[PDB]
DNA sequence: GCATCCGTGAGTCGAGGG
DNA sequence: TATAATGGGAGCTGTCACGGATGC
RNA sequence: CCUCGA
């Protein structure tokens, strides 16, 4: 279904403080930002979808992923926080491409 | 949830099928039920102070505290509580009762408190001198509703008795939320001075908790039901 | 057991015109 | 790179005999 | 595709 205002402006809320949580765990583990991310994305997602991603220097299959899963896990409450954050922020990028499917569709009807 | 109509369940509470979270909406499953967001924050902020009333000692009703509700005392014929003070009259009116602060120049010189079934006789800013009533005691008289006494000190004085109430309350305070805004507070949680509430997009316009108080959300604008 | 929808076949060689 | 924009569009049908799945 | 020839 289609996004009203509140939940529209939730979703990129959580986005933008997602992306912002990476990069404070970027800052916190001395890891790789993109890895982050993509540990983040790749369980949000599932087991069904993990690949490898071209720009990281390590390959990504479910053993690299649960030792930085791991990794991330072993932290601080405080520091443990922006791990939720990221996970919610993935999840709301999801819902909002859907969500916003449908412009795409009314826009290259055109072309 | 269409405008301005609340809810008529609480948020994290289990919900059948069937049941109705709003006049309009009927559940078609069971579940947990959640707030999605709440266009008005209720804040009940918490005080306790201390306040004094006179009665006749043939009315009053002897207890060491107060529960809401309970007589204070029982007057056989009207009476006329009078100010023991002069200065300026600050009144406080709550849902039920009231509060009757005399001032003279800044610092209060008296607090009073008027139950139910006392009729306040005076405005606020209204300049009193000693002996002028303030209040008409009518019939019976009890706590309100919303405040409860903690503490009850007396001393008989002649024919009547003098009541120090340690009073213990809390007073409503509604914060409107607009859709850019965002509730960063729970429900049911306990919030200080410099505590946020609601944050937004610019500081000006979040959402501060004043006092220490407890939270509460309604009027949200739909409710998921998982 | 007997109707019905889908798929696949239906001449060769020329010539020209494209 | 920032107003808001949120589910397509072309659509004539004059054959027939075969195996095979699909249903009553 | 079409038309034409055998």
């Amino acid at each position: 279904p289609l996004l009203t205002l509140e939940e529209e402006v939730e979703l990129a809320r959580k986005v933008e403080e997602g992306m912002e949580a990476i990069k404070k765990l970027s800052e916190i583990t001395g890891l790789d930002p993109d890895l982050i991310r993509e540990v983040v994305r790749a369980k949000i997602l599932g087991s069904a979808r993990v690949r490898h991603i071209p720009g990281l220097k390590e390959t990504l299959d479910p053993k690299t992923v649960e030792e930085i899963d791991q990794k991330l896990k072993s932290l601080p409450k405080e520091h443990k926080r922006y791990l939720h954050i990221a996970r919610e922020g993935e999840a709301a990028r999801q819902h909002l491409i859907e969500a916003n499917l449908r412009l795409v569709v009314s826009i290259a009807k055109k072309y | 949830l269409p405008p301005g109509v609340d809810a008529l369940v609480k948020d994290g509470e289990e919900v059948v099928k069937g049941q109705e979270l709003a006049p309009g909406v009927v559940s078609r499953l069971d579940g947990v039920a959640l707030y999605r967001f709440p266009r008005r924050v209720r804040v009940e902020y918490v005080k306790k102070e201390r306040a004094g009333l006179r009665l006749p000692l043939a009315a009053w009703v002897e207890k060491e505290a107060y529960k809401p509700g309970e007589i204070l005392a029982e007057l056989p014929e009207p009476y006329l509580f009078r100010a023991e003070e002069e200065g300026v009259v600050e009144l406080k009116e709550l849902e039920e009762g009231a509060f009757l602060v005399l001032r003279r120049e800044d610092e209060p010189v008296a607090t009073y408190f008027l139950p139910v079934g006392m009729t306040p006789l005076v405005v606020h800013g209204e300049i009193v001198e000693k002996g002028q009533p303030l209040a008409e005691a009518k019939g019976l008289l009890r706590m309100p509703r919303q405040v409860r006494a903690a503490q009850v000190e007396a001393e008989e004085e002649g024919e009547t008795v003098y009541l120090t109430l340690f009073l213990e309350w809390t007073e409503p305070k509604d914060y409107r939320v607009q859709p850019h805004m965002n509730v960063v507070v729970p429900e049911g949680a306990r919030v200080e001075a410099g505590d946020k509430i609601v944050a937004a997009i610019d500081p000006e316009e979040e959402v501060i908790a004043e006092a220490e108080g407890v939270v509460h959300l309604h009027e949200p604008a739909s409710i998921l039901v998982v």
